[PDB]
């Protein structure tokens, strides 16, 4: 009843966070959902001597992710952070704080994403199958099948090297590609700090919520941070002026959290637009821009 | 939409569907609330319990995004006729398989010309705030107290002025890329191509094209009162404009 | 001639335009008519600009409603605090109102700054699309429409710009048997600006984006050595155009 | 150091300098740093056969 005198602050904070939550799904739809049809790889995996077994999906896993995608998911130590269940377990006999149930008890929930990781893996599988079996032709319209050796001849003719270099050195190029994929596997199985960019995205969103939870113990100049103690120990003449400080401080902390989330959402949206550009121009085609996709001639 | 129907599904986030009448204290609630926890048409999504939507094994495009791959839609042809809210797992797209072979290629024998539309915002509305009139509103003692609070109003007006200059800079950067105003020859024949729908029309008072007229009619831009509004605001009218 | 240049930009020979000019003009006019029908029938496609209106009308209305809040004071009407209370108590009650209204106005300014940054990013993208696709022909994939880009036309719009991207999309596919090279007289022959294709028995060389079969000669093929190194090489005859001149 | 060839830029592959891979533009006076070498003609021994 005291909070109703303030009014439309809570509604616009809810609208801002709802806009951010819709924008995350929009970013994930923009980056991955670029292909119209879910292509699948042929059952025979002889692509001109090139070995794609470590990036193509693995049917042995329950979730159809590749080997390198499994390493990438294992290196990021993402916590629970909601996204599944997280109620009833808090009512259950864990008998611990758990750092997530306290936010759920305090009105701070975490919504799950619209696209699950199986569906993102199916998008990446479709993009990989289209790139392998059709080159850039599936980005401009219907997919046109082409052998991978002549696709590599197209890729060499793009960068200014005649295609006779490829057909005289095809086995050596295939061996170098397989060695580079093996070096990627050796790089991802030892250094867990390579994926620090995504770990910062996890850590900032955990840390801001922990700060917002821990800010409720502050008094903001009042006699107590406990809400019921001011009501019980004082009458209505000065309890309202003591709890107005608490309401002002908590509302200002909520506004600070929403402002920082808006700035971080703008930064994440810029990075997602860059990722969508790199998917459109380098996966679905060949890029002539210098240092846009890897050092050297792309 | 309430223009269509009043039927509503309810999502309890994170809650087990058996714990739904425990999570909300539905004994104390009205019987109109009790039909949205009764156990009749209840599904458990990864986000929690969804009550009032019928799960369908088909897959469609996402109409109303619930979450975790689950979407919902108001379907007309559900059951015998009986329009109702259905829930499903959203469909990624049509399934395809490229016929790869080591000596087979596919070459097009024809083409088509596609003209598509891309829409981009450029500038927004330039606003200005009188801080003394907003805070006090014709109160002299309030202004005398507000003078003690420092230079907040000056930096707020500075920020709004910077935004208002930036909008004009955005419009100048986007549209004024050419130094000379070229015009077409009076004979509008270009290789058999037709540009009569994008070239300017001198019949209109504002020399815009047909498609530009459609784009200006489609967006319901408010007049925003930057053209001589106060003569209207003086006159007492029954419909107070915003 | 301009559209022939735009076809040579995307890797199609220019005569493909000159033998099919009327069909391309008819397809362009039909697509322009379909754009007019799509804009006259559906209004939600302009929604990206409509929110630009709405966010500048929803916020200000919100800024009106914050004058109804008391912020812990006895009244939201400012003159009643002066006319009902003594001066010290009036200043105590009006400090809360001044602080609350100042905080609400600062919140509005911060939201306007963030929205202005987003609009500036969109305007920079629109200026890039005006520079690269209207004033030239872009080779970037999916930057200006799906397919191989030919032209773009700008149109103004309320608080924004609308690009009509004219692009080329291949339509009617056909299977062919192919080979990387043809080893004739012990010499491997590679195509210059085409691919080797076959229809059962005869081998031709085509451009990649359009089916135009041609007789494989020495003008459109080059020799890089013996056929042992190449994998998938086949045997055929490469015609010499200078050979009938050797008979005379 | 002995003979002159023409290659592609991004990979070493020497070829005999003929009229098929070179083009003619003007005289020898204006270009700075020009050298002397014999440009082979393939059609001349074929016509004399
Ligand atoms: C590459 O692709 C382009 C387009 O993608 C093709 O160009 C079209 O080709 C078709 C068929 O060759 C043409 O269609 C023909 O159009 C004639 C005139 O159509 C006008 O008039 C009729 C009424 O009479 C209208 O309904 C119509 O909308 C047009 O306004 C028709 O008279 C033809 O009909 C005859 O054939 C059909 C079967 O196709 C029979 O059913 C009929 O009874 C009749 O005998 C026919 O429909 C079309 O005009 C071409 N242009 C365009 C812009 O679409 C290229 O042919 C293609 N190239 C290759 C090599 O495949
Ligand atoms: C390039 O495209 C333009 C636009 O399609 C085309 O110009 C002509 O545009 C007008 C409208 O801008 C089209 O409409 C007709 O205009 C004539 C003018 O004499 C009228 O007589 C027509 O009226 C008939 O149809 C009405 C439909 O409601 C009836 O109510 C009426 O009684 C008449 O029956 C009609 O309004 C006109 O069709 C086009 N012209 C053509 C040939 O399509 C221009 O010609 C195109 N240029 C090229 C090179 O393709
Ligand atoms: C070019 O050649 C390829 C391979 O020869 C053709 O692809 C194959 O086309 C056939 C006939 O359409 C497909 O068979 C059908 O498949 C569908 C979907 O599974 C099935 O429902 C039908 O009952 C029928 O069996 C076949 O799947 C397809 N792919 C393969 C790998 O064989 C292609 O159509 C040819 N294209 C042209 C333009 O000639
Ligand atoms: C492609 O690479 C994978 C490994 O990246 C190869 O799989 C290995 O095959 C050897 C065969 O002697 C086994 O000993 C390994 O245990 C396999 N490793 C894994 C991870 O499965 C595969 O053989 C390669 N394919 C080709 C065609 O060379
Ligand atoms: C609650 O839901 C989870 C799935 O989200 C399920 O694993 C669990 O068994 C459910 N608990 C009960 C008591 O039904
Ligand atoms: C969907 O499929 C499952 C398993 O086949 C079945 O139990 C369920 O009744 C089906 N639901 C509908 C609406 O068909
Ligand atoms: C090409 O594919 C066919 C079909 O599987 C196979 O028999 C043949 O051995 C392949 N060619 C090479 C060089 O592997
Ligand atoms: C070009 O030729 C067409 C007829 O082919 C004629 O109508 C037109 O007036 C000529 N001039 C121009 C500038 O289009
Ligand atoms: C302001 O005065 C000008 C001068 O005649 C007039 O044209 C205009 O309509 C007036 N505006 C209003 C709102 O009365
Ligand atoms: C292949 O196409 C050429 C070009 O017209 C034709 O002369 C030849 O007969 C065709 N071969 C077969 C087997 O159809
Ligand atoms: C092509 O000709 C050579 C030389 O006669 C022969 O050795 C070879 O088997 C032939 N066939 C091929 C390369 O398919
Ligand atoms: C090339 O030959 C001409 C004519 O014999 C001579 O004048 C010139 O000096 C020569 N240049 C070089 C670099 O040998």
């Amino acid at each position: 009843n005291l909070l109703l005198q303030y009014g439309s602050f809570c509604t616009q904070l809810k609208r801002a966070l709802t806009g951010i939550a819709v924008e995350q799904d929009k970013n994930t739809q923009e980056v991955f959902a670029q292909v119209k049809q879910i292509y699948k790889t042929p059952p025979i995996k002889y692509f001109g001597g090139f070995n794609f077994s470590q990036i193509l999906p693995d049917p042995s896993k329950p979730s159809k992710r590749s080997f390198i995608e499994d390493l990438l998911f294992n290196k990021v130590t993402l916590a629970d952070a909601g996204f599944i269940k997280q109620y009833g377990d808090c009512l259950g006999d864990i008998a611990a704080r758990d750092l997530i149930c306290a936010q759920k008890f305090k009105g701070l929930t975490v919504l799950p994403p619209l696209l699950t990781d199986e569906m993102i893996a199916q998008y990446t599988s479709a993009l990989l199958a289209g790139t392998i079996t059709s080159g850039w032709t599936f980005g401009a319209g219907a997919a046109l099948q082409i052998p991978f050796a002549m696709q590599m001849a197209y890729r060499f003719n793009g960068i200014g090297v005649t295609q006779n270099v490829l057909y005289e050195n095809q086995k050596l190029i295939a061996n170098q590609f397989n060695s580079a994929i093996g070096k990627i596997q050796d790089s991802l199985s030892s250094t867990a700090s390579a994926l620090g960019k995504l770990q910062d995205v996890v850590n900032h969103n955990a840390q801001a919520l922990n700060t917002l939870v821990k800010q409720l113990s502050s008094k903001f100049g009042a006699i107590s941070s406990v809400l019921n103690d001011i009501f019980s120990r004082l009458d209505k003449v000065e309890a309202e002026v003591q709890i107005d400080r608490l309401i002002t401080g908590r509302l200002q902390s909520l506004q600070t959290y929403v402002t920082q989330q808006l700035i971080r959402a703008a930064e994440i949206r810029a990075s997602a637009n860059l990722a969508a550009t790199k998917m459109s121009e380098c996966v679905l085609g060949q890029s002539k821009r210098v240092d846009f996709c890897g050092k050297g001639y792309h | 939409g309430t223009n269509t129907s009043n039927q509503v599904a309810v999502l309890y986030q994170g809650v087990n569907c058996t714990e739904v009448p425990v999570a909300i204290h539905a004994d104390q609630l009205t019987p109109t609330w009790r039909v949205y926890s009764t156990g009749s048409n209840v599904f458990q999504t990864r986000a929690g319990c969804l009550i009032g939507a019928e799960y369908v094994n088909n897959s469609y495009e996402c109409d109303i995004p619930i979450g975790a791959g689950i979407c919902a839609s108001y379907q007309t042809q559900t059951k015998s006729h009986s329009q109702s809210i259905i829930a499903y797992t959203m469909s990624l797209g049509a399934e395809n398989s490229v016929a790869y072979s080591n000596n087979s290629i596919a070459i097009p024998t024809n083409f088509t010309i596609s003209v598509t539309t891309e829409i981009l915002p450029v500038s927004m509305t330039k606003t200005s705030v009188d801080c003394t009139m907003y805070i006090c509103g014709d109160s002299t003692e309030c202004s005398n107290l507000l003078l003690q609070y420092g230079s907040f109003c000056t930096q707020l007006k500075r920020a709004l002025t910077g935004i208002a200059v930036e909008q004009d800079k955005n419009t100048q950067e986007v549209f004024a890329q050419v130094k000379q105003i070229y015009k077409t020859p009076p004979i509008k024949y270009f290789g058999g191509f037709n540009f009569s729908q994008i070239l300017p029309d001198p019949s209109k008072p504002s020399k815009r094209s047909f498609i530009e007229d459609l784009l200006f009619n489609k967006v319901t831009l408010a007049d925003a009162g930057f053209i001589k509004q106060y003569g209207d605001c003086l006159g007492d009218i029954a419909a107070r404009d915003l | 001639m301009q559209m022939a240049y735009r076809f040579n930009g995307i890797g199609v020979t220019q005569n493909v335009l000159y033998e099919n000019q009327k069909l391309i003009a008819n397809q362009f006019n039909s697509a322009i008519g379909k754009i007019q029908d799509s804009l006259s029938s559906t209004a939600s496609a302009l929604g990206k600009l409509q929110d630009v209106v709405n966010h500048n009308a929803q916020a200000l209305n919100t800024l009106v409603k914050q004058l109804s809040s008391k912020f812990g004071a006895i009244s939201s009407v400012l003159n009643d605090i002066f006319s009902r209370l003594d001066k010290v108590e009036a200043e105590v009650q009006i400090d809360r109102l001044i602080t609350g209204r100042l905080q609400s106005l600062q919140t509005y300014v911060t939201q306007q700054l963030i929205r202005a940054a987003e609009i500036r990013a969109s305007a920079n993208l629109a200026a890039t699309k005006m520079s690269e696709c209207v004033l030239g022909q872009s080779k970037r994939v999916d930057f200006c429409g799906k397919g191989y880009h030919l032209m773009s036309f700008p149109q103004s719009a309320p608080h924004g710009v609308v690009f009509l991207h004219v692009t080329y999309v291949p339509a009617q596919e056909k299977n062919f048997t192919t080979a990387p090279a043809i080893c004739h007289d012990g010499k491997a022959h590679f195509p210059r600006e085409g691919v080797f294709v076959s229809n059962g028995t005869h081998w031709f060389v085509t451009q990649r984006n359009f089916y135009e079969p041609q007789i494989i000669t020495t003008d459109n093929t080059f020799v890089s050595g013996n056929c042992d190194v190449v994998i998938g090489i086949v045997n055929n005859t490469v015609y010499d155009p200078l050979q009938p001149e050797l008979d005379s």
